[PDB]
């Protein structure tokens, strides 16, 4: 079923017992933390076999 | 309950896994913040059960 | 709410 991704994460937040407005009031900040953590994985894997 | 949806003319709340629309009210919805903060928010009424009864 | 409906 198609669903907008900022709605999917609001339901996944609700699944950990955090009220879904905690995502919408912070959406850009949350996305920047996700994008930064993705960045660190390239560095981590590039550092050693 | 679940999800906001529209058929193109009206907005409803519905449960996530079986399409069953209901009117949007003070009882199936809750407040946070204000209309400036949220990305992709839209405008509609939310009905109040109380006032039209307590008027009489 | 019905018992409150004096007002
Ligand atoms: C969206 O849903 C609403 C409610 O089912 C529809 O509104 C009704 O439309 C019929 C005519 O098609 C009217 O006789 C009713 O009085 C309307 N009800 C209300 C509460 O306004 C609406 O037609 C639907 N729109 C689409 C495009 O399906
Ligand atoms: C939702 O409704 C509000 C009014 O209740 C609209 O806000 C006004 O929008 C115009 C155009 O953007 C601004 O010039 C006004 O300054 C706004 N007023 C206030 C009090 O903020 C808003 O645009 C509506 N949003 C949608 C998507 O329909
Ligand atoms: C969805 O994409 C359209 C462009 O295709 C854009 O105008 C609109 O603002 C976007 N809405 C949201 C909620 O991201």
């Amino acid at each position: 079923l198609q669903i907008p991704f900022a709605m999917q994460m609001a339901y996944r937040f609700n699944g950990i017992g955090v009220t879904q407005n905690v995502l919408y009031e912070n959406q850009k900040l949350i996305a920047n933390q996700f994008n930064s953590a993705i960045g660190k994985i390239q560095d981590s894997l590039s550092s050693t076999a | 309950e679940g999800v906001f949806v529209s058929n193109g003319t009206h907005w409803f709340v519905t449960q996530r896994n079986f399409y069953e629309p209901q009117i949007i009210t003070t009882d199936n919805t809750f407040v946070s913040g204000n209309c400036d903060v949220v990305i992709g928010i839209v405008n509609n009424t939310v009905y109040d059960p109380l006032q039209p009864e307590l008027d009489s």
